[PDB]
């Protein structure tokens, strides 16, 4: 047996379905051992090195490469140093949208303001009861979920000036 | 461009007055927002899209028009090492 | 209070100002469809509070009374507040069986937002401004309270003996013109 | 039916939902704008049922 | 129902619908609101004034 | 009336305009709403409690 | 007279008209709103002449 074209959009969908649960999250706010080269993540980890905080993502949806005249008057998204168009989840299928985008953005001191190396999106995140609000600290969480796709960088920095956004694209 | 070291980066400014909310040429679900404190003329957005110090921050101080609100956003996704698209 | 920061409802009765009048090419104010309406709803209460009474029982809301003076009321339609409310409330407030006791209804306003009630984020597919946050709700239940004097009465007990019946609707002006 | 995909009409009586609030720096629904006259069309409803009933001559 | 307001970027473009609620006269219908009541081609009752249900029945 | 938010008079800060009705007295005018007659400077008719036009014409 | 230029209110009673249906991705021309508020007070109107009078003291 074999993986089907449609098997990935399935898969797609399913991670669209999952969108509620979906939390952008950061962490790794002390140095590395290698600064100027950060090391290479680990798949068996499940959960980010010194946790800053969590917050809602907000926007997933699936997306294709976009390609003219049918494209160039529709909305539009720059990632990869590739232009890509947004397609809904249920003209997916025809469309061959088997990609799926994600963002959110951290703004301003909503979480504790330092240097920070990690990033990830975790899913089937819960807060503790009567806690609304979409950005979350590691002390507020009830459940934080599965480590799904997550990378490494060089250390940032922000404050109250900055805005920290966050996206991804993944073949599925 | 010349406080970064290259000129390859992107780097963009945006204007979110633009994108107010008027009643007859703006589309009722499009990407127009109603005026208040962020949608309002004499603000901008600056986009970036590597690593930077805060203390450029004031370099833009040095530079903007008095009067106007900065503020700045870090594209993570310009950073990302190698191809950013992710495998299963 | 919706004059304040998050609203600036610019509404204000004693202005004598009854209609928005909207301006081609223009930016859009949020203050301005909140008087909208606050307007409508303002003269919409007037004209109940001309006719009916905050305890005019209009149908339904019989009541039930357990050997342990338990009371629950069923549903049914009320005046209450400037608006005849369809109540459906399940209470179980009980009374203490002495002396004079009255059962009234009080309501309370309650902010919703997107934050806790995910279904108020836009949902039209295809659009920018898809599950983008939007404005909120104002949310007033109804819930029943004993010998509370701010509550709008329903009902009065005398040793939780029913003091008066009222078989049909209640019209407060109309009555005094009848009696 | 307005709950529907060209409208989607989000009043229901059972909510006891009676104003829509706007906030400023968000965009604007047409769902919104259509529950705000709903609102308003529903309780003139309820209060001419209190009075009169359908087919009442005046 | 296009814009016809001179000079605005929106002009003649498409907007809101409306709402058209036609009333129209029908015979032994059980859904319509009766207005009136016949029998054999005679008229069953009369109303002098307004009707107000809920009045009457306090009234009566 | 201009913008809250903003709060100064600016290009942006005009918007909608108000409809104001404000109520004034009158004298003899035909086209205002009677509310009181007079006789001779004596008082006509009296209304203990609220009025009614259509109402009344039924209880009548 | 709210037909005029500045405002272009399109009610008028004869039509039959009772609802503004809203639409996604399309200009808010104002003489909708206009027409929005216009169509309750219109309504209001009449519920208040079936009952009242004008110069009804209450």
């Amino acid at each position: 047996a074999i993986a089907t074209y449609n098997s990935h959009v399935e898969l797609a969908k399913y991670l669209v379905s999952k969108a509620d649960s979906v939390y952008l999250t950061i962490g790794k706010s002390t140095p590395w051992s290698n600064e100027t080269n950060p090391p290479q993540p680990d798949e068996n980890a499940t959960v980010l090195q010194e946790v800053i905080g969590y917050k809602k993502a907000t926007k997933v949806t699936l997306v294709r490469p976009s390609k003219s005249p049918e494209d160039d008057n529709k909305n539009l998204i720059s990632y990869g140093n590739k232009s890509w168009v947004e397609v809904t989840p249920e003209n997916a299928k025809a469309e061959g949208a088997k990609w799926v985008y994600l963002e959110s953005s951290i703004v301003g001191d909503e979480l504790p303001l330092g240097t920070y190396r990690q990033v990830g999106f975790v899913m089937d995140l819960v807060a503790k009861s009567g806690i609304s609000k979409f950005n979350l600290v590691p002390s507020e969480v009830e459940s934080t979920g599965t480590l799904l796709f997550f990378d490494n960088k060089q250390f940032q920095n922000r404050s109250e000036q900055t805005t920290a956004k966050e996206r991804f694209i993944v073949e599925v | 461009k010349d406080y970064l070291g290259r000129d390859d980066i992107d780097v963009s400014v945006y204007e979110p007055f633009t994108n107010i909310f008027y009643t007859n040429k703006s589309h009722l679900n499009g990407e127009d927002h109603l005026m208040g404190y962020y949608y309002r003329f004499a603000v901008i957005n600056v986009s970036i899209g590597d690593y930077f110090p805060v203390e450029i921050i004031d370099v833009i101080n040095e530079f903007k028009p008095a009067g106007v609100t900065l503020y700045v956003t870090y594209d993570g996704a310009s950073t990302i090492r190698g191809g950013a698209i992710i495998k299963w | 209070n919706f004059k304040g920061s998050p609203y600036l409802d610019r509404f204000d009765p004693s202005k004598d100002r009854t209609k928005v009048l909207f301006n081609p090419d223009r930016p859009l104010q949020q203050a301005e469809l909140n008087e909208m309406q606050s307007i409508d709803q303002y003269y919409l209460k007037n004209l109940g509070d001309a006719i009916f009474k905050d305890g005019d029982k209009q149908s339904g809301l019989g009541f039930t009374l357990s050997e342990d003076n338990v009371l629950t009321v069923n549903p049914g339609y009320v005046y209450i507040n400037g608006k005849i409310r369809y109540y459906d409330n399940d209470d179980s407030v009980k009374i203490t069986g002495v002396g004079k006791e009255t059962i009234g209804i009080k309501l309370t306003e309650r902010i919703v937002t997107p934050d806790e009630d995910a279904s108020l984020l836009d949902q039209t597919s295809g659009v920018p401004s898809y599950f983008s946050k939007g404005a909120d709700r104002l949310e007033e239940k109804m819930s029943l309270t004993v010998n509370d004097p701010t509550s709008a009465t329903i009902y009065t007990f005398m040793d939780g003996d029913l003091y008066i019946q009222s078989t049909n609707a209640e019209m407060d002006k109309i009555n005094k013109v009848l009696a």
